[PDB]
């Protein structure tokens, strides 16, 4: 439960406006 | 005497920036090399920046000011690949700067709590002739404020105070599970980053609840972990300048509706700081370090993580 939290709330960073190498 | 410090903290708070700076300041900082590698990057995030705003004028249902610069608009989206090569056309760089100019453009920025604006916009956008510049080399600066979406997990490592430092940002990434969890392991200090100026932000069709009590639940889950109890627990309230501009317009009360408070910064600050304090169910046997940080200043940021090791260090006298 708790590392689901977190790889579920730390992921939104907003995709769009953002690159790769 | 190996110190192994993770950085938590949802979207958009800081971790990735906070890295960079860690990389400014212990490591060489960044080569002109890399700097030059970056200026696609730059333009690219200023790119879909602009872009941003005006879809999202589109749901807003915002007119331009003048309706004679709609064209570039419909005309961006055609020049939206101009950049992947390299140098922006003088053409393009006269549409970002007559749609950026626009006061109905504008209306729909400062409204920004409305929609998912990017923090590094603003500053692209307002720097946009010193970057437009086809002799252009990023300053260490502008690739601060650089968006790389990632790939898995990020990590940094410096030696400072005759101390080894290894940096985790394990965000995000759903695979590698062993090499994910092993970044929980063994933990000398988590440093969780709070992003304030997410207090206005208005709920969205995909949230149970507002940002920032997110934001919280997770702090509540992290801190109070049974895995964690000897582990220290670093808070950075972060994004203190955005905060400080919106509290002047924007009262906390939209995010914390018991407040009863007054709308000074510090007051402010200090309401939050104790919110997420108070999910310390620990309280005696567990003390937590906060700071208020500013991740893209530079200076901030050295000095906050110099009292950071400083704390470190008089914990390893104790031992
Ligand atoms: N103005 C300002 N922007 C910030 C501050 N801290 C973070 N940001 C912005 O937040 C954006 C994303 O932060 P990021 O490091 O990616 O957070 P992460 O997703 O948790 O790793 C960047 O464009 C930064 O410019 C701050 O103190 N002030």
């Amino acid at each position: 439960d708790f590392f689901s939290l977190i790889l579920r709330s730390q992921a939104k960073r907003m995709d769009e406006q953002r690159v790769l190498l | 005497k190996e110190v192994k410090l993770l950085l938590l903290g949802a979207g958009e708070s800081g971790k990735s920036t906070i890295v960079k700076q860690m990389k400014i300041i212990h490591e060489d900082g960044y080569s002109e090399d890399e700097c030059k590698q970056y200026k696609v990057v730059v333009y690219s995030n200023t790119i879909q920046s602009i872009i941003a705003i005006i879809r999202a004028m589109g749901r807003l249902k915002i007119d331009f000011g003048e309706a004679a610069r709609a064209d570039d608009a419909r005309q961006l989206f055609v020049l939206a690949g101009s950049a992947e090569e390299g140098v922006m056309t003088p053409e393009l760089a006269g549409v970002i700067k007559r749609l950026w100019r626009d006061g109905g453009v504008q209306a729909c920025f400062s409204r920004s709590r409305e929609y998912q604006l990017n923090d590094s916009a603003s500053y692209y956008l307002n720097d946009l002739d010193r970057i437009s510049q086809s002799n252009y080399i990023p300053t260490q600066q502008d690739v601060l404020r650089t968006r790389v979406k990632t790939t898995g997990i990020v990590e940094t490592h410096f030696t400072f105070k005759d101390l080894y430092f290894k940096m985790f940002d394990v965000g995000g990434q759903r695979s590698e599970r062993k090499k994910w969890i092993h970044c929980f392991e063994g933990v000398t200090a988590i440093i969780f980053c709070v992003a304030l100026s997410d207090y206005d932000l208005v709920l969205a069709e995909d949230e149970e609840m507002n940002r920032m009590h997110e934001s919280m639940k997770l702090f509540d889950s992290i801190c109070n972990n049974k895995w964690f109890t000897e582990t220290s627990i670093i808070l950075f309230l972060n994004k203190k300048d955005l905060f400080e501009e919106k509290i002047k317009r924007s009262p906390l009360t939209i995010c914390y509706p018991e407040y009863t408070g007054s709308n000074t910064y510090e007051e402010a600050a200090a309401y939050i700081q104790c919110q997420f304090e108070d999910l310390n169910r620990r309280k005696d046997t567990k003390e937590i370090y906060t700071h208020f940080t500013c991740a893209t200043d530079t200076k901030n940021v050295q000095f906050v993580f110099d009292a950071v090791t400083d704390v470190i260090i008089k914990n390893n006298l104790k031992e």
